[PDB]
């Protein structure tokens, strides 16, 4: 439930 | 006795700090532009807080042994620290003189009066500035400082945190190397119980927290204020 977190995060 | 490990340690985070803390303060000016003449600031400030968001997202990359945890916890940890770490982070440019945040102009400086017209009240705004205060008469080496905000990332207790395991033996190596620090390189008297007072500051953080989180919620429940603030912000904060 995090897209940009995870995209982020590399 | 700061083993070649512990000056490793201490050089990859003063480089992760230098790399994601911009002391010129460039980027202020693709904010939302500041309104004082009504939640006049959320907009600037909003944006603020969403830019520093990504700059502790890569700070927290570089922290050793953080890839090593799985990404639901990598999630965990930063979805709970992130105003923390902002907030701990803010110390750099805060400036006891007028009590404010002086971040290269006037138009990027901000006082309590600029905070309260985000939509915060002094429940949070009072224990923030004396939080700020504290932090400033510690006088932190800026290697102390660094080590302060990965302690404050990789924390065991967090809520929904998977291995714990894991997490608390990534603390553990940075809190040794801390202790290790203040012990060889911060002479007495300013080292005198320097590492309980770093982790007040911790505690502190953790209710700074509880109180964001209360008037956050209460913020964003109001769809107009809702769509002030940035889909990074509503992801990480919450609805
Ligand atoms: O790389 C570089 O350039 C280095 C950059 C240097 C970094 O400078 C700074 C970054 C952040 C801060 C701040 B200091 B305290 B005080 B309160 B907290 B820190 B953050 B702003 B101000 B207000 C903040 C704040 C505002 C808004 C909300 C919100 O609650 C809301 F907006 F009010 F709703 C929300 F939603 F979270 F944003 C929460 C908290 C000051 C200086």
């Amino acid at each position: 439930n995090h897209p940009m977190l995870m995209n982020l995060l590399k | 006795k700061l083993s070649e490990e512990q000056q490793h340690i201490i050089a990859i985070l003063l480089d992760a700090h230098h790399k994601t803390y911009d002391p010129t303060y460039a980027d202020f000016r693709d904010f939302r532009p500041p309104v004082r003449m009504p939640l006049s600031m959320l907009p600037h400030l909003a944006d603020l807080v969403s830019y520093s968001i990504q700059k502790v997202i890569g700070f927290a990359k570089m922290i050793p042994g953080f890839r090593d945890l799985t990404s639901d916890d990598q999630i965990v940890l930063l979805k709970s620290s992130a105003i923390e770490v902002i907030m701990l982070r803010s110390n750099q440019s805060f400036t006891m003189d007028d009590m404010s945040w002086d971040c290269g102009s006037q138009d990027y400086k901000y006082d309590v009066t600029d905070v309260s017209k985000a939509g915060h009240t002094l429940e949070l705004i009072e224990p923030l500035i004396k939080f700020q205060v504290g932090l400033k008469k510690l006088n932190l080496h800026e290697e102390e400082h660094v080590l302060l905000m990965a302690i404050c990332i990789v924390s065991p207790d967090r809520p929904g945190v998977q291995d714990a395991k894991l997490v608390e033996a990534i603390q553990d190596r940075l809190s040794n190397t801390l202790q290790t620090y203040i012990r060889c390189r911060h002479p007495p008297p300013g080292s005198h119980q320097l590492y309980a007072k770093m982790i007040q500051k911790l505690a502190d953080l953790r209710s700074l927290n509880e109180e964001h989180s209360k008037q956050y919620r209460s913020l964003s429940f109001q769809p107009e204020n809702s769509m002030k603030l940035t889909p990074l912000v509503l992801e990480v904060f919450g609805n």
